[PDB]
């Protein structure tokens, strides 16, 4: 498993420095590369540090050429994409891949500072399912769109977390989403509350009540 | 190098083979009979994960229902029978020279059998009224076509506007998607409307669904 970090909002013309750290396999006998996909689109790759005894060699993309820095620290078991004089182009999915691809890490260019979550408790108006009830909360107004992770205080057989991709509000830099608890009726009595646990971004997370019907 | 896949989308029914064509500008072929070209599958969200090294070598705990065959520019890669788990984005890929290139991408989707989707209303909750807006919420459950059609209404008015949605990845075990459409209005305006409703079309309703409810009853 290859970890990754450094990502998120960075300002354009600002930097970031994204860290791909190796666990239980050392990063020095192994080729780096770096490869991007921006929102729904494919894979473009981006560049190399070759193995250590190929003296650290580092062959790049014309795309992005300059601004591009791929280092090594075999010290840290880590390694790194430097990237500088970002443009709004440069915002996509960053991954680094060595046998294995690290989970990846969202580049934001944006002048626009972070917007946490607006959680939100729903409560079905409309028909409950036959033996399950179903609670939902509404993730309103956030930026950057990724990371977001939701989960809930109750799981197990016949328990179904559904989490929608963000998606882009009608105007400004915001998403929305929400996410699901379907579960048996059993599982959330009358008088009972239910927690959807929303983790975005670098910001604290939110524990946002949802009472059972 | 450009590398050009080919179909670019396909739909295969559970259990039936399906195939996909890679072909390089250039001789990916090396002096140990093998080619320098990999086969990967994406899911959404997901990173990209192998299925084929050296051009036709099986990579790590991938099922002997992925066959990778072909030689210097026409490569193809071999699905037995396609099982519910196989569906995502399948990239070629060529690590014979810089810049390391990558086919389009071809999305293969499970084809299961029509099923239509349950649906939820879910009517502004008092803690975001307090904020001055109003959101209502459709969710559908696991519906298969993807396509489904949710038309909002307020007062019999079918809206045109302050709706967004997203539509989760094809199930990895039934095959099905889910859908959220949020309606989004101030809460002036909700306050002014009586009846919400979202209509949804698809393939699997014979008749349009409607979920609906009058503000300030529920």
């Amino acid at each position: 498993q290859l970890v990754e970090s450094g990502g998120g909002l960075v300002q354009p013309g600002g930097s970031l420095k994204l860290s791909c750290a190796a666990s239980g396999f050392t990063l020095s006998g192994s080729n780096v590369h770096w490869v991007r996909q921006a929102s729904g689109k494919g894979l473009e790759w981006v560049g190399r540090i070759k193995r250590n005894a190929e003296s650290d060699a580092t062959a790049y993309a014309a795309s992005m050429r300059g601004r591009l820095t791929i280092s090594r620290d075999d010290s840290k078991n880590t390694a790194f994409l430097q990237m500088n004089s970002l443009k709004s182009d440069d915002t996509a999915m960053y991954y680094c891949v060595i046998r294995q691809w690290g989970q990846g890490t969202l580049v934001t260019v944006s002048s626009a500072s972070p917007t946490s979550p607006k959680v939100f408790p729903l409560s079905l108006c409309s028909t409950q399912p036959d033996g399950n009830v179903v609670i939902a909360c509404l993730v309103q107004g956030f930026f950057p769109q990724e990371p977001l992770s939701v989960t809930w205080s109750e799981s197990g057989q016949g328990v179904t977390a559904r989490n929608f991709p963000p998606s882009q509000d009608a105007s400004g830099d915001l998403y929305t989403t929400s996410s699901q608890l379907t579960l048996p009726a059993t599982q959330c009595l009358a008088g009972k509350s239910v927690t959807c646990h929303v983790k975005h971004y670098t910001n604290p997370s939110q524990d946002v009540t949802v009472p059972c019907p | 190098i450009v590398m050009t896949q080919s179909p670019l989308s396909l739909s295969v029914t559970p259990g039936e083979p399906a195939s996909i064509s890679c072909r390089s500008s250039q001789s990916l072929l090396r002096r140990d009979g093998h080619n320098d070209l990999e086969w990967y599958l994406q899911k959404p969200g997901q990173s990209p994960q192998p299925l084929i090294y050296l051009g036709s070598t099986r990579a790590s705990g991938v099922p002997d229902r992925f066959s990778g065959s072909g030689s210097g520019t026409d490569f193809t890669l071999k699905i037995i029978r396609v099982e519910a788990e196989d569906a995502g984005t399948y990239y070629c890929m060529q690590n014979k020279q810089t810049p390391l290139t990558f086919g389009q991408g071809t999305r293969l989707e499970i084809k299961r059998t029509v099923a239509a989707p349950s649906v939820f209303i879910f009517p502004p909750s008092d803690e975001q009224l307090k904020s001055g807006t109003a959101s209502v919420v459709c969710l559908l459950n696991n519906f298969y076509p993807r396509e489904a059609k949710v038309q909002w209404k307020v007062d019999n008015a079918l809206q045109s506007g302050n709706s967004q949605e997203s539509v989760t990845e094809q199930d990895s075990k039934d095959s099905t998607y889910s859908l959220s459409s949020t309606l989004t209005l101030s809460k002036a305006d909700y306050e002014k409307h009586k009846v919400y409703a979202c209509e949804v079309t698809h393939q699997g309703l014979s008749s349009p669904v409607t979920k609906s409810f009058n503000r300030g009853e529920c």
